[PDB]
């Protein structure tokens, strides 16, 4: 709303839980054995995971529309869940055909022996966010029966040229 | 320095001469506890003492005080009864 | 004040006004889309967009409560990490927001309310979640919260130290000690109940302290 | 058959698969004609099928349902004064609301719990009407009918069984209201069996403490006239006969004090029995333990009545319990200020015996405070340990501070502004802080104030006030009376006692006075000063610097820091001039403010506020007149402008001011009003003795939520201010201020808001008593 | 304000107004309030020429029904108690039997005055106040209470024979159930939904019969005034529930004979095979007595606050709170006659008796009325 120059992807504030210091741990000496051990401070330590302060989104995390009656919306991984309980095993794959084109997306390759392809970068972004990216998706239309699977795998996150690792 | 006045300061977490009758070394921190409880302090990391001590200020006239310790070995059992007064 | 679209519809609406940046548009779409279609697939989504508007918008009870129903709606879940995180980070700054940090003034001396429900909460991220994405952040919380809470404590010991009473400034330093082993206040604390003791005519106490300050004189 | 598959269709709030899970005939389950029956019901047992229609195409099973779902909303009408959210709540209750199906063949049910509603509410003539209005998919808007009819009236209270009071006597303790004149409305007459359970133990009790050891109630039956409104209430009692309390039997853990018992005790045999002077006791004693440590002090008490002649032995039970239970305290709410602030407040501390006095003596300190809005806390006790209680502060914090200021005239004049803000409790530091000035083109004021009330432990209120008003009244640079007046005022508040503090400190005042008005009042003070001023001319200065000393006396047991209302305060402030000064002189003042709630809860309050003062010399010297008494426009005085109350400066034949605009500002000079012009100049008197008669009233309109933030007050406020100095022979073509009978008076309403920037009083005033030479102006607004 | 808030329903007004038997009053010999708002059981008697007419808090009645001439009064007001004079503030309707006027009052008092001239014949206590007329026969005062109980008294002094727990329901429950008496045995309903016979020589139970739903958990029409006081007609009971649901059973079993669960009918009398009744609307009806089966209705005065029916020169009379009068054709079934005598209105019972038909408004209280 009001703000002073971005905040789109940060914490409000400073990063004061970065900026402070570590804790200089007593060592009592011989036979001076005090419960210390007695409050909640159950912390591990360890190097997991992510970036910090800024660096560290804080978006919502993924999640996909119902693009299709049913879709199983979630995204996970890399992959976007699509998941469609229809009535035959080759629905989905010329559904999808339609909406690649609908969306207007270039194809790598097609497998239409089965129902896949795979597909080059298409440019997308987001003014919620403070960056804009472009996505390479493998798609996987998986006929288990009157439900197909459907697999939207992001092959490739890459930040408007910048391949994302 | 040269005032009159002074609000009181005061504590608590003591036992009278009748608390002290109540009790004798030899007896464990339950023994104890059965009608003294607990202190409201411990020996952070040495053993079982349990210490009962009053404090008093009445303004500016020194300080009333009567420092009672309880200590107890490893098992619980009242080996010293301190129970020192003022200063 | 929304009209009635497609859920779908009704959600990119919302993702148009947080590209607005308007948070205040964005979670009332957000929160009309779950009143319109509570049943949509993606109303965990809506609450997670909320989450995140109303941190945001600074509305941290709202954002809580977000949190709170997520935790309800999706007990198990593969965006849990970043929910516990947000709880941690909307209770944080729920706990400490003040304007009075631009001019020095400190807030270690208000009561981390929300900063120990953060610290639970951050500590259940990093545990629960021993590497994801958020636990590192909340690692380092973690840790300077701690301080934080023993500066608060800290200075309760020192108002106790300031009124004479000895009896308290021990078992408050006490606590600190009990509850952790390491702040630099814990440090400081130490010779205070030192203090303490000499106070109370315990000298022989006050040495076994000095001797602990010593050990930890550096 | 065995199903081949399902043709999922009506599903829109129920998924695929849900549908699936819920039929008995799943993909693959075998399919009896029974089952498709089972399927139909089991359909519709999931509350979100409005028609279940299970067939098939030989053993594919296709079914044909109907969502009855989903509420999309809800509206309310002609619900009045009850929230839709409370009717919503019954709704809820019957599973409905905004998400869930609609299940229609409820909707006689609901339209019942919601005229339900109203008959338990005191109404009963209402009837409601559910319409639903459809949306795409399935969805529902349930727009609900409020018609309310009229509500139910108190109209009869029947006593019976009674023997010796008057049914109406005791109608008159009642909440219940069966009849409210015009002429003493103190309630409406609705009815609620909330207020008749009241009743019925205001009853009890009203027998209770009369003798009536005996006195029980039998029954009641309300009356339900034919009309949803006769009121009328049938009570049955037996009076039972007035008791006498022929002695007390306390026993158990009296912890050592049962001669302090025995002093609670110490009633009368052959009183009449007493069962509120007994509740009272009970508590008095458990007070008493408290004081002692015990936090959990069992008392009971048993009137051991004997019929034999009508007396009773209350024996009493009690179980003390242990004496130290304060572990450690907490605060809660304290986000907005330094947690030692609170802490310094408690008289009740850690590692001690229970004081529950020092705990409410603490409570009482921080309600005194000001810089929080509620005060409250929880005793908790620390499972595991009678030696072991935590008590937490919880309170409600307040926002403080205040910016206020006032201007013009400016823009085609020389710039210019107001300025003042308090902090009061500068974020959260403990400072109190109140800095203010003003620029114009007439004078430029500066005033720092700050003050730490508790430098050290003890509440060192260390005060420090600076102040620099650059006054030339610059309708050139001087010859209207030039005077700067700048300096210093440092001050020490000091703990005298729970309600007791001084004041002391040093005064510094440089003044440059410079081509000065011809005037009695002025000309006078520097006559006294061994001056010798031109009553023709204004080419008279002045330069003059004083050392004072300043001190004072605070008493204060008066509830809230910022909206108390039961107590009183007494603020004695004066000062003494020291060797040093250029004029050795005195002013004394004194303010009282004192709260007494007239309703027991507060609700009206009566406020007397008064404010004394002298001022004069220590020896053939003299209070200066710039320092006189002066009121009007705001501080305590309303109806009456700025200052325009007391004395008045009287003007002489002015021939030269050393600058006079051709006509125009006159001051009984040359350009027309010559000789002695007496103005309208109220400079002031050297006495004070004002009063204010104001009254706390609620407001009908604010929710109670912050409506008890807000201060409503009926007034009569008058008072005076006047010169002993005032040579009326000398004066004696002019008014009298030697004499006190001077007193101004207007009445009328104070209106309290509290603003982002605190209390904002602004007020209705009929100046009545008016004065030669008095303004006033009956709507004024203050901060 | 709060005038236009009150969404008050209106009623239906009156519909064909007649004379053709062209209605008057042969006096109005009022005396005064009387009932006033107070709702209440206080209704007039009529017999031997002497209207047994009462007002609730003072005085007592007779008048010469030549004229409306006061043949006597006194007063049941207390002359002190807890204030002055005690009014009389009576709960039950006036009886009268042998040469006592019969009134229970507000204050559980039983009195009995001398018919020829007012005398306390005697004045008992019970207990609580009536919500029924007290129903003297056979040495016996049989009294229904508020408080649910049944109560005989003796007729020549008030002793208390006995007190008998009742239907008792959620609350004070508006309505008469007064015992009637029939083979030794007393019939009466009660405000909670039930019925019962009980033997009126004992004030021993001799059945009891849950007819229908009353007020608390199945709020029902607090508007509604019914009469759960039952018509005993030989072997079978007429009556209706609390809440005016009809019903016919067998005097001695309680076994349903028939009924009409179906809406709260507020006022009855059974004319041989004609139940003439005032609907919860207030709609005119008469039903059979094998089945309520219409045999004809009128919702000319639908809503309208109308008093009990009774027969009177062969017309269907019932008055109203409005004050008018109202004659309806015995059969079908609408207005032959129609008179506003008042305004005061009209509550207690018309008393088509002595020859004549005495009715009690709220302040104008007494009313003959003639045609």
């Amino acid at each position: 709303c009001s703000s002073d120059s971005r905040y789109k992807r940060q914490v409000s504030g400073d990063e004061a839980y970065l900026e402070a210091a570590p804790l200089a741990e007593l060592h009592a000496p011989a036979g001076m054995i005090l419960p210390v051990t007695s409050g909640d401070y159950a912390i591990p330590v360890t190097n997991g995971s992510g970036a910090v302060g800024k660096a560290l989104d804080i978006r919502p995390p993924a999640q996909p529309l119902a693009l299709v009656s049913g879709a199983r919306t979630q995204f996970t991984g890399d992959t976007a869940s699509l998941l469609v309980e229809n009535g035959r095993g080759n629905t989905l794959w010329p559904q999808v055909v339609s909406v690649l084109q609908a969306k207007n997306y270039t194809i790598t390759q097609r497998d239409d022996a089965g129902q896949t392809l795979t597909t080059d970068w298409v440019q997308w972004n987001r003014l919620d966010e403070d960056e804009q990216y472009r996505g390479r998706y493998q798609i996987s239309v998986k006929p288990q029966g009157y439900q197909q699977a459907v697999t939207v795998k992001l092959l490739n996150l890459e930040q408007a040229g910048k391949p994302v690792a | 320095e040269r005032v009159v006045y002074r609000p009181d300061i005061n504590q608590g977490n003591y036992l009278t001469a009748n608390d002290v009758s109540k009790i004798r070394v030899g007896m464990t921190q339950q023994q104890v506890a059965y009608a003294l409880g607990t202190p409201l302090m411990s020996d952070p990391f040495g053993t079982n003492t349990w210490f009962y001590v009053f404090r008093q200020q009445p303004g500016h006239e020194g300080v009333t005080q009567q420092t009672l310790t309880l200590t107890f070995n490893s098992s619980g059992v009242l080996t010293n009864i301190d129970n020192k007064p003022a200063l | 004040e929304v009209p009635d679209n497609p859920p779908n519809e009704i959600y990119a609406t919302a993702q148009q006004k947080l590209q607005d940046g308007n948070w205040r548009q964005a979670i009332t779409q957000l929160e009309a889309l779950d009143n319109r279609y509570p049943f949509g697939p993606y109303s965990q989504q809506v609450q997670l967009d909320l989450i995140y508007a109303y941190y945001k918008n600074a509305d941290l009870p709202l954002a809580q409560a977000a949190i709170d129903r997520f935790i309800r709606l999706n007990p198990t879940h593969p965006n849990i990490d970043y929910v516990m995180y947000m709880r941690g980070l909307t209770n944080m700054a729920l706990d400490d927001s003040a304007l009075q940090g631009f001019f020095g003034v400190d807030r270690s001396d208000r009561d981390p309310q929300h900063a120990r429900a953060a610290f639970s909460d951050f500590s259940k991220l990093v545990r629960g979640y021993p590497n994801s994405q958020y636990t590192t952040d909340a690692t380092k919380r973690l840790v300077f919260l701690k301080d934080r809470l023993a500066k608060y404590e800290y200075s309760v010991a020192e108002y106790y130290t300031e009124r004479g009473a000895w009896v308290a400034v021990v078992n408050r330093v006490e606590g600190m000690l009990r509850d952790y082993p390491d702040t630099q206040a814990t440090r400081d604390a130490l010779p205070l109940m030192e203090n303490a003791y000499r106070q109370m005519q315990m000298n022989a106490q006050a040495e076994k302290v000095a001797k602990i300050i010593a050990a930890n004189s550096s | 058959f065995v199903v081949k598959d399902i043709h999922f269709e009506g599903l829109q709030r129920v998924a695929v698969g849900a549908a699936l899970l819920s039929m008995p005939v799943r993909t693959g389950d075998t399919v009896n004609d029974e089952d498709i029956s089972n399927t139909i019901r089991a359909l519709f047992a999931t509350g979100n099928f409005e028609d279940v229609r299970v067939l098939r195409d030989g053993d594919t099973l296709l079914v044909q349902v109907k969502e009855r779902p989903t509420i999309a909303s809800i509206t309310f009408s002609g619900n009045k004064s009850v929230k839709d959210d409370m009717l919503k709540q019954n709704l809820e209750a019957s599973g409905v609301r905004v998400g869930e199906s609609l299940d229609r063949t409820t909707i006689a049910d609901i339209e019942k719990g919601l005229e339900d509603f109203y008959y338990s509410v005191g109404k009963y003539s209402a009837s409601v009407k559910a319409v639903v209005t459809p949306l795409p998919r399935n969805r529902v808007d349930l727009k609900l009918v409020f018609q309310e009819g009229v509500s139910a009236e108190i109209q009869q209270i029947n006593i019976v069984g009674n023997h010796a009071f008057t049914t109406d006597e005791l109608i008159s303790h009642f909440q219940l209201r069966d009849e409210v004149p015009w002429w003493n409305v103190v309630g409406d007459r609705k009815y609620q069996k909330q207020k008749l359970a009241g009743d019925l133990e205001t009853l009890r009790s009203y027998y209770l403490d009369r003798g009536y050891a005996r006195f029980n109630i039998d029954s009641t039956q309300v009356s339900l006239t034919p009309d949803k409104k006769g009121i009328y209430v049938t009570v049955n009692i037996t009076e039972g006969d007035q008791y006498k309390l022929s002695g007390v039997e306390v026993s158990g853990n009296l912890a050592g004090h049962s001669a302090e018992i025995e002093q609670l005790t110490k009633i009368e045999p052959g009183e009449l029995y007493n069962g509120t002077k007994v509740t009272k006791m009970e508590d008095d004693i458990k007070k008493l333990l408290g004081r002692y440590g015990y936090a959990y002090p069992r008392v009971q008490s048993m009137p051991e009545i004997n019929d034999a002649d009508k007396t009773v032995k209350l024996r009493v039970n009690v179980d003390a319990g242990n004496r130290f239970y304060v572990r450690k305290i907490r605060f809660e709410g304290n986000d907005t200020s330094k947690d030692a602030v609170l802490r310094r407040e408690m008289r009740q501390m850690e590692g001690a015996w229970l004081g529950s006095d020092l705990v409410d003596q603490g409570k009482e300190r921080l309600n005194r405070l000001g810089f929080f809005e509620t005060v409250d806390t929880d005793t908790q006790r620390v499972p595991g340990s009678p030696d072991q209680v935590d008590v937490v502060y919880k309170v409600k914090e307040r926002n403080t501070g205040s910016f206020n200021f006032g201007i013009g005239y400016g823009t085609e004049s020389g710039v210019s502004f107001q300025a003042g803000v308090q902090q009061d409790n500068w974020l959260g530091t403990g400072y109190a802080v109140g800095i203010n000035g003003t620029k114009n083109d007439y004078q430029t004021y500066a005033e720092l104030s700050v003050t730490n009330p508790y430098f050290t432990v003890d509440g060192v209120s260390l005060g420090g006030r600076l102040f620099y008003n650059d006054f030339q009244a610059d309708d050139a640079d001087l010859s209207d009376y030039t005077n700067k007046s700048y300096g210093t005022d440092v001050t020490l508040g000091f703990p005298i006692n729970e309600y007791n503090s001084l004041r002391a400190g040093l005064g510094y005042v440089h003044n440059s006075l410079s081509n000065m008005q011809p005037q009695v009042a002025m000309w006078r003070y520097l006559y006294s000063m061994g001056e010798h001023p031109s009553t023709s001319d204004q080419d008279n200065s002045f330069k003059t610097d004083d050392f004072t000393f300043n001190y004072g006396w605070t008493y204060n047991k008066l509830d809230r820091g910022y909206f108390p209302t039961d107590g009183s305060r007494v603020n004695l402030t004066g000062k003494v001039t020291i060797p040093g000064s250029d004029n050795e002189y005195y002013k004394v003042t004194l303010d009282t403010a004192t709260y007494v709630p007239i309703d027991d809860d507060h609700k009206w309050v009566v406020l007397g506020r008064t404010r004394w003062g002298y001022g004069d010399g220590l020896g053939g010297k003299e209070m200066p007149f710039y320092e006189n008494f002066y009121a009007g426009g705001s501080s305590t005085v309303r109806g009456f402008q700025s200052n325009t109350i007391g004395p008045k400066a009287v003007y002489f034949p002015h021939q030269a001011s050393n600058y006079d605009p051709d006509y125009d500002y006159e001051c009984a000079t040359q350009d027309g009003a010559k000789d002695l012009c007496k103005s309208d100049d109220a400079v002031g008197g050297n006495a004070m003795a004002v009063a204010s008669l104001e009254f706390i009233t609620p407001t009908p309109f604010i929710s109670d939520k912050y409506a008890n933030s807000v201060r409503t007050s009926f007034f009569w406020d008058m008072g005076t201010v006047w010169d002993t100095n005032w040579d009326s022979s000398q004066y004696s073509g002019y008014p009298d201020y030697s004499d006190p009978s001077n007193i101004r008076m207007s009445a009328g309403i104070a209106l309290q808001w509290m603003s982002p920037l605190g209390p904002l009083v602004f007020s209705y005033a009929q100046p009545f008593k008016k004065y030669d030479g008095d303004k006033a102006e009956q709507f004024q607004f203050n901060i | 304000l709060f005038n236009s808030e009150e969404d008050v329903v209106k009623m239906s007004p009156l519909p064909t107004v007649e004379n053709q038997f062209t209605p008057t009053t042969a006096w109005s010999t009022s005396v005064g309030s009387g009932i006033g708002n107070f709702y209440s059981n206080l209704h007039p008697a009529l017999a031997d020429n002497v209207v047994y007419a009462a007002d609730r808090a003072g005085l007592v009645k007779a008048l010469n029904a030549d004229d409306g001439k006061e043949i006597w009064s006194v007063s049941l007001a207390e002359k002190d108690g807890w204030f002055s004079k005690e009014p009389a503030l009576l709960s039950g309707g006036v009886t009268v039997s042998g040469g006592h006027v019969y009134i229970g009052s507000e204050k559980a008092q039983v009195y009995a005055l001398n018919t020829s001239d007012g005398t306390v014949a005697w004045q008992t206590k019970v207990a609580g106040e009536a919500l029924s007329r007290p129903v003297v026969s056979d040495g016996l005062v049989l009294i229904h209470t508020s408080n649910g109980q049944l109560q005989a008294l003796n007729e020549a002094d008030g002793a208390v024979k006995w007190t008998v727990n009742l239907d008792m329901p959620s609350l004070s429950l508006r309505g008469e159930s007064a015992p009637t008496t029939a083979f030794g045995a007393a019939v009466v309903g009660g405000d909670n939904g039930r019925v019962s016979a009980v033997l009126m020589e004992q004030g021993q139970m001799i059945w009891q019969q849950r007819i229908s739903q009353a007020t608390g958990s199945t709020e029902i029409d607090r508007l509604s005034d019914v009469d759960t006081t039952p018509v005993v007609v030989n072997g079978v009971v007429f009556a209706l529930a609390y809440n005016g649901n009809l019903t016919a059973l067998d005097l001695r079993s309680g076994q349903i004979m028939w009924k009409r669960e179906l809406g709260s009918v507020n006022d009855f009398i059974v004319d041989g095979n004609r139940i003439y009744l005032v609907d919860q609307n207030d709609r005119v009806m008469a039903l059979t007595i094998d089945g309520g089966v219409t045999l004809w209705t009128q919702s000319d005065l639908l809503h309208r606050l109308l008093t009990s029916p009774v027969l009177y020169n062969g017309n269907l009379v019932v008055g109203d709170s409005e004050g008018y009068l109202h004659w309806i054709n015995v059969e079908d079934g609408r207005f032959v006659a129609q008179q506003k005598v008042d305004s005061s209105g009209f509550q207690t019972e018309p008393v088509a008796a002595d020859g004549k038909l005495l009715i009690q408004a709220k302040d104008g209280t007494v009313y003959s009325i003639t045609r």
